[PDB]
């Protein structure tokens, strides 16, 4: 193989291959940010479908 | 302020995250009964 | 008015060398 | 708790429906 | 095994629905008779969107 | 020290079994051959896999396909793979206890 | 040194040309009488 | 009546099927 | 007789406890991703 | 604890198979299919389309629908807690909000039903090509039912979830976009009916190069994942193949992927032509034949004769299906084949 | 041994050829982007930007050069249309031959990429086999993404370093490239208010640079690396066909609907502003609120652009087309030269008569005259039909207020049928009809090919969705291989 | 040239079923 420079530079981040958390980790985390995300995501199409109509937002080119 | 599309927004997100809770939490229960 | 851009960018050019090294 | 839904919620509004039905030849 | 509870008398409650004429009022559904008003030949489409509930309960008293 | 294809049947027929190893000592499952077994000729019921049943649980080889010839099925060959060494030491355990009870070579190479 | 070891051939049989000819041929006369308009 | 729908007619004949004969030609030799 | 090609994954390992050496990177990853957010929202205020 | 023993219940053998894929197909499938019934039973359409189409008022089978909503609508998802009906559920079930919650359910009970066989070929340890082969029916949904309207004005131009609001649609799409003369249309249409063909081919001759007929047939013992495919030859029908038609295949991989290829395919193609004609984007006219058209008035091939019926049937049937539109054609202006 | 449709899988397990592959597929991308620039330079015609615009030429590549800042090119002029200025280096021009360079170089890497393949970035120290960190990969892309998000946003669009964006009043009428400054607030979500972009990648930077920093440093949990089967390099394939299928249908709604990123002077007007006759009723506004001030109908109906006007023509929408009716508009119906008015029509006796309009869902409507109640006092017979309220019989005329024809009467009824024809269509135009050749019949926006291509790529991509994810959870049966044995096995015997 | 390409097509189609009836691959 080939010993670069760039390829002794970026080493440290190609190193842990399969480095595991043990158990569920930050699984919960995620899910709740997973959530958050699909209430942002309804909110943002129910403005756009202008059925959640608020208070100084006129959904059209005004 | 709140709207009434709001408001109801509100209404329609209760009403999901409640019967997403409560088939999940009839499943939990259900799923620690019968644990063979 | 107030100089809160100007003297962001040191407080965010620095940073990035933090990460960079650290890395 | 078991398979007994699928005559509580599939056998109960056919027949509820198949008694709407019955009665709506009875119109007119 | 055996389960005779109670079939025929969700018979009797799906009869009582509609002989009573109390689909037509949950379903929303127009009896017979009240299709149209006692004077004009117009169908009452929904024109409005956020009117339009509005619109149909302001059709409703014109019967 | 018995295995079934039917839970509640047991196979009567001893089959030709093929170990394998990782070099590490982690992987590694177990080709089987079972030469006209008593599943092939008759039954009518429906295989749900290979059930291997024991005295310490039980292991479940899903990979589990026939071969036929000309209409026939002659032969059942399934193949069971590990991947743990928790699970490797299961699958000699219930391997001493099958091999005790039905008689197997164990010719290691 | 090591000619990177995963050049496996291609393989396209004659059975597998005459199927790719015939949906070519006939996508071709399907879309001809439009791109012609 | 388009003067380059029949470049287009001939290039979705031509390309395709240069590919497929390339590839059967060059599989018989070492398949 | 036609050939596949699939892909050969690393061996699955748990995450040890740490040592000074990747502690104090990771502490210095932190800490320079604080005030660099810090640095961010005052660009983002001084833009708005 | 709190996860393995729900997912050690869920994948239990039982009656019917209930995965993790369930809990999203069984509410929406049977919301879906009660909410068809329900609104075949008692939901009119009499405010939103001007007919009558319910059991109540008086319909068969064929004549039922739950209809799309109004065009004042708009695209909007119509929730019952929404601000176009606002909890009432007679008003909701008077705007056509029926229409967007069984076509969301629906959608939702497909996509947990292609999870659902996803799940079981991930327990019975096979290759999920049937997951694969229910992406064209899943597409064929999102292109009609959800792209198609949410490219035109609003719900209302989508199928109305009948039998006879189905052939409806079909005519708005033979008199307004002509159609058949697309040639994703074509595709289609040739790979609903090969598949059919070879449906019908494939059956007639696994029946007639059976191994054992019924002289020495020695019933071997069946499994039911081969599909009973041990029973007959190979050899006798592709040699009976070979003669009759001079094509034939010789593998049974190749032949039942030719089976998977076809209508998955022909499905997939008129998926993007409903997707190009819900832009309005159609394959109407050929320009040339247009100006030939032009330039002599004696010129007629079935073409325009084919132009002249998708006329007729856009402006005798847009006052009544485009009711929203108010037309008043008068009789003069309707086209006619002795003007 | 490989058939056709494997042939390019042969850069699964070698992390540099990959590179080397899409280093190539990039220089193709940005080779299109300077080609596809040269040649709609080409063919352009900046002469008139209030009847010829960018989106009437069939330009597609061209508004998004010049939704971003890109106004003006070398030869001099612009997209606004003052035939003079100096924008500097970053013309059309310049940026075609940027991406020209770009592309160049990017086939340079490719090829070292190609040749020079095995280094030690790729291989374990370890074992023999190539791995790649892919949990850390999405780490360090993420930073980089979330980093030239907030880039992009803080300093572009506010115009602190950089142009504005397109920004244009509700009409299409005035609009240039103007900084905006981002909204904070409820009014950020609204997709018609061009702060919210700007809000939108400050704050999305910031949550990238976060997230990314937050993978940097965190390892992924056992249980969903299994259930998710991360270390495979196709289920972040899956995974990323899903994302950007899914980006591309919000970039076709956000492009048929219409939004603050694509505006109605670069792609032109949308369908629903002929649905809701969105110009109409502010041509009539503005006609009355001049009616108001004590004028005429002549001096009422000449003081309307025909800019407004010309957005006011069913030519202009984009569901007005065909699938294979290619090319511009103005081989559709020719170059519009000059608005001719507004057709007014009586009917004898002084009565206004309104031509009824042609809706999009129809390739050919009749010509249809109402009163204001809606009553049909006059029409055009369908062939050789009897005409009761035939043209001639109700003795309708057509007076043209403002534009080209100003105060113009016409009485004679073939010149009133075809006038009625074309008023089927909205406001009436000058078409030249030569110098294209064009037909009569009516082609699509770049807002109905962009709205059309990427539906159709969204949809075939979430089929690329379901065979990658059917390829990746299923490895072990659709290969007969499971990946967590180890490939340097020996045997036993039994 | 409109009608000679979908005449040459065809033509192309019929020496394909030609060159597929008896020029088949062996098994
Ligand atoms: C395959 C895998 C399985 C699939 C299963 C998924 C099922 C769930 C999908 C549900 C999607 C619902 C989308 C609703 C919608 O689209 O709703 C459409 C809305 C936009 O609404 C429409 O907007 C149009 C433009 O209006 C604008 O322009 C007008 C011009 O006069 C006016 O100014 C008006 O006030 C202004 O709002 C018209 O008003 C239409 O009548 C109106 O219905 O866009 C939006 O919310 C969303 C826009 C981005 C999303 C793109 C979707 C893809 C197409
Ligand atoms: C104050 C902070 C702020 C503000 C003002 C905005 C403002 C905006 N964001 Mg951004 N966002 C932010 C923070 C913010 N964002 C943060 C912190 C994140 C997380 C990283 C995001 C992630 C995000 C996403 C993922 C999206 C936005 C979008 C938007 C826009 C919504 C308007 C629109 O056109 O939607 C139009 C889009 C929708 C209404 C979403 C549709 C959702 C679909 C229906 C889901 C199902 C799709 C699936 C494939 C099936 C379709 C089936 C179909 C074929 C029938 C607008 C510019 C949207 C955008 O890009 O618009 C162009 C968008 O999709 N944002
Ligand atoms: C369990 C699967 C499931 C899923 C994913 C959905 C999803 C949906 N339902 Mg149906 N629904 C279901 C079953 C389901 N439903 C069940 C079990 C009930 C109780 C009987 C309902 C009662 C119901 C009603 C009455 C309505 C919906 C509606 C909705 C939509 C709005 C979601 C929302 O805004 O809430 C917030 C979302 C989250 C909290 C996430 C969405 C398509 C509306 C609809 O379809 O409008 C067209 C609607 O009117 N849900
Ligand atoms: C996202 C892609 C995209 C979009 C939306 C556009 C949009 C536009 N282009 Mg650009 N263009 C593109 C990519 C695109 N282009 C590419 C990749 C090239 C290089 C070839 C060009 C080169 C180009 C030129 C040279 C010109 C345009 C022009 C135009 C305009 C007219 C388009 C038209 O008539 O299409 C017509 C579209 C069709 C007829 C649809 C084709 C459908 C195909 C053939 C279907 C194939 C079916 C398939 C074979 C079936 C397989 C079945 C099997 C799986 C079983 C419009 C603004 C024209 C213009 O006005 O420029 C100023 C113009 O002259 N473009
Ligand atoms: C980022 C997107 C992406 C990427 C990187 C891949 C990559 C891969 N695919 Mg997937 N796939 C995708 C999206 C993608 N696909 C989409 C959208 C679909 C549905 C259309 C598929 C459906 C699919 C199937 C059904 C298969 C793959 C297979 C493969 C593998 C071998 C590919 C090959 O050798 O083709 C070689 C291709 C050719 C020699 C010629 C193809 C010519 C096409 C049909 C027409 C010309 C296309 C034109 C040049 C490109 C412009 C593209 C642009 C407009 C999008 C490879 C890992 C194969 C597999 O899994 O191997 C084990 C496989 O069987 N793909
Ligand atoms: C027919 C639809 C369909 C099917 C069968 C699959 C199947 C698969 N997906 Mg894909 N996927 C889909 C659509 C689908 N997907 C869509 C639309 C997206 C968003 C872009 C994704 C995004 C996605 C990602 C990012 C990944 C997968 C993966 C997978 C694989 C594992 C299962 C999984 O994660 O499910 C996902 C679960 C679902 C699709 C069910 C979603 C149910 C939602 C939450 C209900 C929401 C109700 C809603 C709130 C009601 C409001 C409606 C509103 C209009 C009012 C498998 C191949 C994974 C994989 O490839 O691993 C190798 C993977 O990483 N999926
Ligand atoms: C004018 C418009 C015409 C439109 C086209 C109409 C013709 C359609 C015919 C059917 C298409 C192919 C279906 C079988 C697929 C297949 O795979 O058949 C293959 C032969 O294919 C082929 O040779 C492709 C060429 C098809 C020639 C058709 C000749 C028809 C006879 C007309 C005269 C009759 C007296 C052979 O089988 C397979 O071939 C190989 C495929 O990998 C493998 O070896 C398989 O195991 C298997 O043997
Ligand atoms: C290497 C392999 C090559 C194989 C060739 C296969 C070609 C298949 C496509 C043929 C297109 C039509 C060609 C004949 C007419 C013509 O020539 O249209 C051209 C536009 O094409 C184009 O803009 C090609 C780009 C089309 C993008 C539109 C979206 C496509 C999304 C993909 C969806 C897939 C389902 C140019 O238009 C012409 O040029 C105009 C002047 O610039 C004039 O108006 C002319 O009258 C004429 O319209
Ligand atoms: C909508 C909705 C909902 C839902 C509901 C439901 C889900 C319902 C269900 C319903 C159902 C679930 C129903 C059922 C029905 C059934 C039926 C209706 C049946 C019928 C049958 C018949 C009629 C039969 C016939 C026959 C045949 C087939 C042949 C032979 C002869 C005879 C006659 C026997 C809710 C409230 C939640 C919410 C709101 C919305
Ligand atoms: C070497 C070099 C150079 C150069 C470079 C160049 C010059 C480049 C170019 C490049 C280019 C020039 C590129 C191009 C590209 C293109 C493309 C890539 C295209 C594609 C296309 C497509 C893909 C299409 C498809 C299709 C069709 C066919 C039609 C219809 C539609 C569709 C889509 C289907 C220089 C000197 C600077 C320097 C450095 C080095
Ligand atoms: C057993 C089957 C026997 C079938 C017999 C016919 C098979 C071969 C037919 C090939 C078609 C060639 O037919 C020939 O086409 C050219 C067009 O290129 C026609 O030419 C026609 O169009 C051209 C445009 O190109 C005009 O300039 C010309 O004025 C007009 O007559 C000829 O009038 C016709 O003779
Ligand atoms: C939805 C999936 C959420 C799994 S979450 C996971 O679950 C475990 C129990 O099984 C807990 O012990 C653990 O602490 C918790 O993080
Ligand atoms: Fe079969």
């Amino acid at each position: 193989a080939r010993r670069t420079w760039l390829g002794d530079i970026l080493r440290p981040l190609n190193s842990e291959y399969g480095k595991v958390a043990p158990g569920w980790g930050t699984t919960p985390l995620m899910a709740v940010f997973m959530g958050l995300f699909l209430v942002f995501l309804l909110i943002i199409l129910e403005i756009y479908n202008s059925t959640l109509i608020l208070d100084g937002v006129n959904v059209s080119w005004k | 302020t709140i709207t009434p599309s709001l408001k109801g927004f509100f209404i329609g997100l209760l009403s999901g995250a409640v019967v997403l809770g409560l088939t999940f939490a009839v499943l939990i229960a259900i799923s620690q009964i019968d644990k063979v | 008015a107030a100089a809160a851009a100007a003297a962001a960018a040191a407080a965010a050019a620095a940073a990035a060398a933090a990460a960079a090294a650290a890395a | 708790t078991v398979r007994w839904v699928a005559v509580h919620t599939l056998a109960v509004p056919t027949i509820f429906f198949l008694g709407a039905i019955a009665a709506m030849q009875f119109i007119q | 095994v055996i389960h005779s509870i109670t079939i025929p008398a969700l018979f009797i409650a799906g009869w009582l629905f509609v002989s009573t004429g109390l689909a037509y009022d949950v379903f929303g559904t127009p009896r017979p008779d009240s299709y149209y008003a006692q004077e004009q030949r117009s169908i009452p489409l929904v024109t409005d969107r956020f009117e339009a509930k509005q619109q149909v309960e302001t059709f409703l008293e014109q019967l | 020290a018995e295995i079934q294809f039917i839970r509640g049947i047991n196979e009567e027929v001893v089959p030709d079994v093929r170990l394998t190893r990782a070099r590490d000592g982690s992987s590694g499952q177990a080709m089987f051959y079972f030469d006209n077994p008593k599943i092939v000729q008759e039954g009518n019921l429906e295989v749900t896999g290979m059930y291997m049943v024991d005295e310490e649980g039980e292991i479940v080889t899903r990979d589990v396909n026939a071969k036929f010839i000309n209409g026939q099925p002659v032969a059942i060959e399934a193949t069971y793979t590990m991947r743990s060494p928790q699970e490797w030491d299961r699958f000699i355990r219930f391997m001493d206890r099958y091999a005790a009870s039905h008689g197997l070579g164990f010719q290691k190479s | 040194m090591e000619p990177n070891p995963n050049r496996q051939p291609v393989e396209l049989n004659r059975t597998s040309l005459y199927l790719g000819l015939l949906l070519i041929l006939v996508l071709a006369l399907l879309f001809s009488s439009y791109f012609f308009n | 009546v388009n003067q380059l729908g029949f470049i287009a007619t001939a290039l979705f004949v031509l390309v395709p099927s240069v590919f497929l004969i390339i590839l059967y030609v060059q599989t018989e030799s070492q398949q | 007789g036609r050939l596949n090609n699939f892909a050969i994954e690393p061996k699955v390992y748990q995450a040890q406890p740490w040592t000074p050496q990747q502690k104090v990177r990771a502490a210095l990853l932190v800490g320079g991703g604080l005030l660099l957010v810090a640095g961010l929202v005052a660009i983002a205020v001084g833009v708005s | 604890g709190w996860f393995d023993i729900l997912d050690d219940w869920l994948k239990r053998d039982r009656f019917v198979f209930v995965g993790w894929s369930g809990i999203l197909l069984f509410p929406c499938a049977y919301l879906a299919l009660g909410g068809w019934l329900t609104g075949t039973t008692f939901v009119t359409s009499w405010y939103t389309h001007g007919l009558a189409s319910s059991y109540l008022e008086g319909c068969n089978f064929l004549t039922v629908a739950v209809s799309t909503p109004a065009n004042s609508m708009g695209h909007s998802l119509l929730l019952l807690w929404g601000p176009e009906a606002q909890g009432d559920f007679t008003r909701w079930c008077q705007l056509g909000g029926l229409w967007t919650f069984i076509a969301l359910h629906g959608a939702f009970g497909l996509i947990g039903f292609m999870l659902r066989q996803f799940e079981i070929a991930r327990l019975v340890g096979v290759r999920p090509y049937n997951a694969i082969a229910f992406s064209a029916p899943i597409a064929v949904f999102v292109s009609v039912f959800l792209i198609y309207p949410l490219g035109q004005s609003s719900w209302f131009f989508a199928p109305s979830f009948g039998v006879a609001a189905i052939f409806r649609f079909l005519l708005f799409f033979q008199g307004f976009h002509n159609w058949t003369l697309n040639p994703f249309h074509m595709m289609g249409v040739a790979g609903v009916l090969g598949g059919a063909l070879l449906c019908a081919i494939h059956g007639a001759t696994v029946e007639n190069t059976l191994f054992q007929d019924g002289e020495g047939a020695s019933t071997f013992r069946a499994f039911n994942p081969t599909q009973a495919e041990e029973t007959y030859s190979m050899v006798t029908a592709n040699r009976f193949w070979s003669q009759i038609f001079g094509i034939a295949f010789s593998n049974k991989r190749w032949l039942h992927f030719f089976m998977l290829f076809v209508p998955v395919t022909g499905l997939w193609m008129s998926a993007i032509g409903v997707v190009g004609l819900a832009l309005n984007l159609r394959s109407y006219d050929f320009i040339s034949q247009e100006i030939r058209a032009a330039e002599d008035p004696e010129f007629e091939t079935f073409y325009t004769k084919n132009l002249l019926l998708n006329e007729g049937i856009r402006a005798w049937m847009a006052p009544q299906d485009q009711p929203h539109e108010n037309f008043v054609f008068p009789e003069e202006v309707l086209p006619r084949g002795n003007a | 041994g490989l058939p056709w449709y494997r042939v390019h899988t042969v850069l699964i397990n070698d992390p540099g050829r990959l590179i080397a592959a899409h280093l190539m597929h990039t220089a193709l991308v940005a080779g299109w982007a300077g080609s596809m620039a040269l040649y709609e330079l080409a063919t352009f015609d900046p002469s008139d930007p209030v009847l010829n615009p960018m989106w009437r030429q069939g330009m597609f590549v061209l508004p998004f050069m010049a939704r971003l800042g890109v106004t003006g090119s070398w030869s001099g002029w612009s997209i606004t249309g003052e035939t003079g200025i100096d924008p500097g280096f970053w013309s059309f021009e310049g940026v075609a031959l940027a991406h020209i360079v770009l592309s160049g170089l990017l086939f340079l890497a490719a090829c070292w990429h190609w040749v020079y393949w095995d280094l030690e970035l790729f291989r374990d120290p370890r074992t023999g086999e190539p791995a790649l960190d892919l949990p850390k990969m999405f780490g360090i892309h993420l930073f980089l993404a979330g980093l030239l998000c907030f880039g992009f946003g803080a300093f572009h669009l506010t115009g602190l370093f950089g142009p504005g964006m397109w920004v244009s009043d509700p009409y299409g009428l005035t609009g240039s490239v103007q900084p905006v400054a981002p909204e904070w607030g409820p009014d950020g979500f609204n997709p018609y208010n061009p702060g919210g972009v700007v809000a939108h990648h400050i704050a999305a930077g910031i949550v990238g640079i976060i997230a990314g920093l937050f993978h940097i440093l965190v390892r992924p949990p056992q249980r969903l690396y299994k259930a998710l089967r991360m270390g495979n390099i196709e289920t972040v394939l899956s995974s990323s066909i899903a994302a950007v299928f899914f980006a591309a249908f919000v970039v076709a709604g956000t492009m048929w609907y219409g939004s603050a990123t694509t505006p109605i002077e670069l792609f032109g007007p949308t369908r629903y502003q002929w649905d809701s006759s969105y110009f109409q009723q502010e041509i009539n506004r503005r006609v009355q609120a001049s009616l108001a001030s004590g004028a005429t109908l002549e001096e009422a109906w000449s003081a309307i652009p025909e800019k407004l006007a010309f957005y006011d023509y069913i030519g202009n929408n984009p569901a007005k087309g065909g699938l294979f009716r290619t090319g511009p508009m103005n081989k559709g119906d020719g170059i519009a030269q000059a608005w001719k008015g507004h057709a007014v029509f009586r009917n004898k006796e002084g009565e206004e008569l309104f031509v009824r309009r042609m809706p999009a869902f129809f390739e050919s409507f009749p010509v249809i005259l109402t009163d204001k109640n809606g009553v049909v006092k006059a029409d055009i017979p369908f062939r050789r039909a009897e005409s009761k309220y035939s043209f001639e019989q109700q003795g309708v005329t057509v007076s043209f207020y403002g534009g080209e024809l100003n105060g113009q009467t016409f009485t004679d009824p073939p010149t009133v049928k075809s006038y009625a024809r074309k008023a089927i269509f909205g406001e009436i135009f000058e078409f030249d009809t030569e110098t294209l050749n064009s037909d009569g019949i009516f082609r699509t926006s770049p807002r109905g090919w962009f709205t059309f291509a990427h539906a159709v790529f969204a949809l075939l991509f979430f089929f690329g969705h379901i065979w990658h994810g059917a390829r990746t959870l299923f490895r072990d049966v659709f290969s007969g291989i499971d990946p967590e044995l180890s490939p340097e096995q020996v045997e036993w015997g039994f | 040239m409109e009608t000679i390409t979908y005449v040459f097509i065809f033509a192309c189609i019929i020496a394909l079923f030609f060159f597929a009836i008896f020029f088949r691959e062996p098994p």
